[PDB]
RNA sequence: UUGAUAUAGACAGCAGGACGGUGGCCAUGGAAGUCGGAAUCCGCUAAGGAGUGUGUAACAACUCACCUGCCGAAUCAACUAG
RNA sequence: GUCUCCGUAGUGUAGGGUAUCACGUUCGCCUAACACGCGAAAGGUCCUCGGUUCGAAACCGGGCGGAAACA
């Protein structure tokens, strides 16, 4: 099983937290990490992102690789501190891009609309661009 | 939206039928949306899959394909549940990769199981807390090395019968594949021709 | 046989998962009907039996006696069958001709008892008569005239007395002390196996170091005194032999909890009757007199001068359920305290503690347990009328944020005025206070360095610490920011006393605050020292501090305390639900190394604890071990300033019980104009 | 009476599918669709609501409207007064 | 039940053109000091609400009250 299989996910981020973290409650899935495992997980997980920051943990006998899903919900809050146009295009490019696609424009609508509560390019709601998806609807491919 | 919806479905299937000259008929069985999504993704580059109620295509071809005849034989060929995948490349390649794309359809409650899957004698590795299920279903299992171990293979379910709820969840926890089914394939159409 | 087998397989499994003492230090603990360690009988009808008796009369009707009954005792229990046609057993589930047979167990054990029972419940007379001679039991008096179910009982009691059956079973299976000590002392004596007492306890040589351990203390006939119960493990005890008397908190290198006396007499206990005995050597139980006053709850008795303590007993339960005990009449308090001491001395788990406001709290396992405690207390331990109530939940107060304005007070002669400000605590610095990492005894420069480096604390005020709250150690800090002003140094003692009075004697419910900071900004002090007396400043300090604490959007906090609950897999949902309804959540749940046990820790407010164990048992089916310890304090969600808030109800009932003015005063009395 | 649906096959039963961000934001002791204060998207499709209800502390789990299979002719809703 | 009267500094009190006094508290004089005395300060949106007129605690309508008087 690749010598270890603890691939399950975790949903803490931003601050290290540690004591406030759920490491005591998720101990027995791998049984290896404990508090030292929690600390080494969050040392690489302090940044990227700044949110709940869902992570997927792949064990390394003692250490873990906390690969972050490029969750549009996570990354948008990671980017806002506003247009962020090319940044969100690039963020759409860096995810798995699948999202039940038909075209690049499909994921463009999906990820320019995912933040219907996080606003959008300067002074407009994240819907008008979605209707008029023409500016670089082929910019990713 | 319903009226414009039916109008749109008529138009889209009509255009895509004019576009693809050769198609192939699939039977959309009791298949999950995950598997259709995944095949439609795998098929996305090469083919197009689509289906709905089995009669808008009937009226479409029976009323809008007089100008393109030899599209009349499907009329007694599409009944029950059915799926259309319209493709341009070679037939044999599509046939093989579609029968290749398999999914482990789980053991849901109230489903017929025309396959015989019998549990063997091996260490399941499960913790010493779930033995109640086996003890109710009639399996004697003793903990080994801290793991649940079944001493001897015992018959579970025959073909074409009804599966139990505790049995279904047993198959689920063991994760061993029950009756698996994806796209079931019946007929093919190639510019006025019928084959297997 | 089916129900018997499930019962005994279940006990085997549940002794396998916990009793890890399998083959090795004790070998096979397993409970097994084959070899007679399993007995059958019904206590209502004074009868009990094992396979062994039926093995015996089967052999008789068919040194070497033991083996000749032991072969078929092995044969009888199990899945093996017996046939009546050939009068022979069989490992087969059916005859060679193809007919199934009932098993040897039913056919030779439960056929006869059922034949005895049906014939007498259906009143079969000559069948009973031929059975008794087939059963060849003596027909004693009074049984040939009566009839019915009492005849059933009498006759089959005479057939299989429980006395001899269980006497013989327990004599042959349970181990005598020589065998018991060889594997029992490792959890009995803290001393190394090389000490002289250790060899005595391992060997039970009744001519050396007298070992004892008093656990149960049964009341005497009189009323106030008791007998100390315990089993002798080593040596030989006699009347009036000087002996060391040490209890739990005793340490070998100190005389605390140490007493040197003899005993009064040696008394054997049997049922309700008692009997003095001259002496008792090792291995057995006995009661003693005169050990009453020099032990608390439990203790040990040793002739040897170097013997350490025995291992204090652990309980799965904890003193979790608590109820307040105060007398009906105020002049029974000493009578009451003697009652509480007697009660705590009798039952070896209860805890009688004086809480901060002085209430007498009796902490125990369950509601019925406490119920028996106060019943015995009001009957004999004090024999005094009593009043019952739940423990009062004590509350500490705090401010949500900074006081909006700079609060002002005036001396009653108006010769002085005070400017100061209030803040809350950014983190659990109060927790570090209670831990001791910040304290008054800590010196100014080093404490200042700690505060500045850890909590971004002002360097200018680093040397400006004044007071550490209640008693000078409480979780309330007073400092000064007033610059270059002159007679404030002669106000410090008065302001510190005023702040002490304010924190100990609070504002909203007249209670202590926690985690609140106070800094004095500006002062206008009368030039001469006579007009600014302590009776002229300290009241003003309290007025101004109450003003500040009211202005800062006051808040309340509850002693949310940890409940460590032990529970199996099946009813973790039960504890989840009960904590949910009682405003509690689990933060730590994990499996234990055995298998079936979950160790679970959850937060729970104290005011939600009343009756908590009762509903816990209701939802768990009596499958919970709810240990309770204090954890911390946390902000109570509602704002007491609103009337419809739960803090407002708390403050109202607290003011009511403390018998004060229900209305909170407005800022008029505290804050005064320039 | 008013309206609505229906060979582009209703209605009703039986059988399937009812997805990603997203365990959306803000509240947090725990709130993931479902305790709540706001916003209410898009991809995929036939379809799916950032959610019908049940449920979990939460999960989990079902359930729903959404669409599809069999089923092949009318059906359904709100009122009205004898 | 109907009717009559009355709702004011903490307390009680009188009273269209900005609530009097007494005590209650603070208060400052006097005294060696207390007491006593005296003085000032603070102190009531005048029961609430609607209207009326330049303006209402007052005048007129209600609602509460409290008190009697009848019944």
């Amino acid at each position: 099983p690749n010598e270890i299989k603890v691939v399950y996910l975790r949903c803490t981020g931003g601050e290290v937290g540690a004591t406030s973290a759920l490491a005591p409650k998720i101990g027995p899935l791998g049984l290896s990490p404990k508090k030292v495992g929690d600390d080494i997980a969050k040392a690489t997980g302090d940044w990227k992102g700044l949110r709940i920051t869902v992570k997927l943990t792949i064990q390394n006998r003692q250490a873990q690789i906390e690969v972050v899903p490029s969750a549009s919900a996570l990354i948008i809050k990671a980017l806002k501190e506003i247009t962020f146009d090319e940044i969100v295009n690039i963020a759409r490019q860096m995810r798995h891009r699948s999202l039940a696609r038909e075209l690049s424009g499909t994921i463009k609508e999906i990820l320019g609309t995912a933040q219907s509560v996080g606003c959008n390019v300067d002074g407009r709601h994240p819907h008008d661009i979605i209707d008029d998806i023409n500016s670089g609807a082929v910019e990713c491919p | 939206d319903r009226a414009t919806w039916k109008s749109n479905y008529f138009l889209k299937i009509i255009q895509l039928l004019d576009d693809y000259p050769k198609c192939f008929i699939v039977g959309a069985d009791n298949v999950g949306s995950k598997q259709m999504q995944q095949i439609r993704m795998s098929l996305r580059g090469k083919a197009v899959v689509l289906m709905g109620k089995n009669t808008m295509m009937r009226k479409a071809i029976r009323g809008h394909l007089e100008n393109n005849p030899a599209l009349e034989k499907l009329l007694p060929h599409i009944r029950g549940n059915v799926g259309f995948v319209f493709t341009k490349e070679d037939l044999t390649e599509i046939r093989d990769m579609l029968l290749a794309n398999k999914v482990p359809a789980a053991a849901r409650a109230g489903a017929i199981a025309p396959c015989e899957v019998t549990v063997p004698a091996q260490n399941t590795g499960l913790g010493p807390e779930k033995t109640s299920f086996f003890q109710a279903l009639g399996i004697t299992t003793k903990i080994s090395r801290g793991t649940i171990e079944i001493l001897s293979d015992v018959q579970l379910i025959k073909t074409g019968d009804k599966v139990g709820a505790s049995e279904a969840t047993l198959l689920n926890m063991l994760n061993i594949s029950p009756f698996s089914f994806g796209l079931v394939i019946q007929q093919v159409f190639d510019n006025g021709s019928i084959y297997n | 046989y089916q129900t018997f087998q499930r019962i005994v397989e279940n006990v085997n499994v549940i002794i396998s998962t916990y009793g890890e003492g399998e083959s090795g230090p004790m070998g096979n603990i397993m409970i097994d009907p084959v070899l007679g360690t399993v007995g059958f009988g019904s206590g209502l009808h004074g009868w009990a039996f094992t396979l062994k008796q039926f093995a015996e009369m089967y052999v008789a009707k068919f040194a070497e006696r033991a083996k000749k009954v032991e072969d078929m005792m092995k044969k009888l229990w199990g899945d093996r069958y017996f046939d009546p046609a050939n009068g022979k057993f069989s490992k087969s589930a059916t005859s060679p001709e193809g007919k199934k047979l009932p098993r040897t167990f039913c056919q030779l054990i439960l056929d006869p008892i059922f034949k005895v029972f049906d014939a007498i419940m259906n009143f079969k007379k000559e069948e009973t008569a031929k059975l008794i001679e087939k059963l060849d039991i003596k027909l004693d008096s009074e049984d040939k005239d009566k009839e019915g179910k009492p005849l059933l009982k009498a006759v089959m009691r005479r057939w299989l007395p429980a006395g001899d059956a269980l006497l013989q079973m327990i004599t042959i299976h349970l181990p005598s002390p020589v065998t018991a000590q060889k594997y029992r002392c490792e959890l009995l004596y803290e001393g190394p196996p090389d000490d002289e007492a250790a060899m005595g306890i391992k060997s039970c040589d009744p001519k050396g170091p007298l070992m004892m351990y008093i656990s149960k203390m049964v009341p005497t006939s009189d009323k106030g005194r008791f007998y100390a119960f315990g089993r002798v493990f080593s040596g030989l005890v006699s009347t009036g032999l000087k002996v060391r008397i040490m209890g739990p908190n005793y340490t070998p290198g100190k005389k605390e909890d140490l007493y040197l006396k003899p005993i009064q007499r040696t008394i054997l206990m049997m049922g309700r009757y008692v009997e003095p005995i001259e002496d008792v050597p090792c291995g057995n139980i006995v009661g003693l007199v005169g050990v009453d006053q020099f032990l608390v709850k439990t203790g040990t008795i040793t002739t040897f001068e170097h013997a350490h303590n025995m291992r204090v007993m652990k309980f799965s339960v904890s003193p979790v359920v608590r109820v307040a005990v105060e007398a009906k009449n105020p002049a029974d308090l000493p009578k009451l305290v003697e009652g509480l001491k007697r009660l705590a001395k009798s039952d070896p788990m209860v805890q009688c503690i004086i809480e901060e406001s002085g209430e007498h709290i009796i902490a125990g396992a369950g509601e019925l347990h406490l119920e028996i405690c106060l019943k015995d207390l009001e009957e004999d331990h004090a024999c005094i009328p009593i009043k019952k109530s739940d423990p009062v939940v004590s509350y500490r107060e705090t401010v949500s944020e900074e006081s909006n304005v700079l609060c002002l007070s005036k001396s009653p002669n108006k010769h002085n005025r005070l400017y100061m400000k209030a803040r809350p605590f950014p983190d659990g610095l109060a927790e570090d206070i209670d831990k001791g990492e910040v304290s008054a005894r800590q010196e100014l420069k080093q404490r200042a360095r700690y505060l500045a480096e850890k909590y971004e604390w002002d360097v200018a005020e680093a040397r400006k610490i004044w007071c550490f709250g209640p008693d000078g150690t409480g979780p309330n800090i007073l400092t000064d920011i007033t610059k270059g002003v002159q007679y404030l140094n002669e106000i410090k003692d008065s302001v510190v006393a005023g702040f002490q009075w304010a924190t100990k004697e609070g504002a909203l419910c007249e209670e202590n605050m926690r985690g609140v900071r106070f800094d004095v900004h500006d002062v206008t002090l009368h030039a001469d020292a006579i007009h600014r007396g302590g009776g002229q400043i300290i009241p003003t300090a309290r007025r101004c501090l109450y003003a500040s604490v009211l202005t800062a959007q006051p808040r309340l906090m509850e002693p949310i305390y940890l409940v460590e609950i032990q529970c199996p897999e099946q009813v973790v949902g039960g504890i989840y639900g009960v904590l949910n309804r009682k405003r509690g959540h689990v933060f730590e749940e994990s499996q234990v190394a055995g298998t079936p046990m979950f160790v679970v820790k959850a937060y729970l407010p104290v005011n939600e604890s009343f009756g908590f164990t009762a509903d816990l048992r209701s939802n768990t089916g009596g499958q919970a071990f709810p240990q309770c310890v204090f954890d911390h304090w946390q902000i109570l969600p509602g704002d007491p300033f609103d009337n419809s808030s739960r803090p407002s109800q708390v403050v109202a009932e607290t003011r009511k019980r403390k018998g004060l003015k229900e209305g909170i005063p407005a800022l008029d009395n505290f804050l005064d104009k320039l």
